[PDB]
């Protein structure tokens, strides 16, 4: 619940700054709203890319962090580690 | 070039359907 809000919160506050930039380039801003324009599982999917270390996800480090803390919380629940 | 940018943004959606 409150995850998804953090994410939503920052998508939005990203997608400002492209609007606020998108007068520097014009094929830039292309790759750069492919983010906002795909479909809204294929988003999620690429901001869900926290793990190892790709990085093309644009989601900020301490998003990342909440996710890798609740992540090893519920791995030790399991038994797993 | 602005319309065709914005097509479906996830912050719109409802909190559920994210969730």
């Amino acid at each position: 619940d409150d995850f998804v809000a953090k994410l939503q919160d920052n998508q939005r506050f990203r997608y400002n700054e492209v609007m606020q930039a998108l007068n520097m380039s014009a094929a830039l801003t292309a790759r750069k709203t492919k983010e906002f324009r795909s479909p809204p599982q294929e988003q999620i999917n690429m901001l869900l890319n926290f793990k190892d270390d790709k990085s093309e996800c644009p989601c900020p480090e301490e998003i990342r962090d909440q996710l890798l803390d609740f992540h090893e919380d519920l791995m030790t629940h399991c038994g797993i580690e | 070039v602005v319309a065709c940018f914005r097509m479906a943004p996830l912050y719109n959606l409802p909190r559920h359907r994210a969730v």
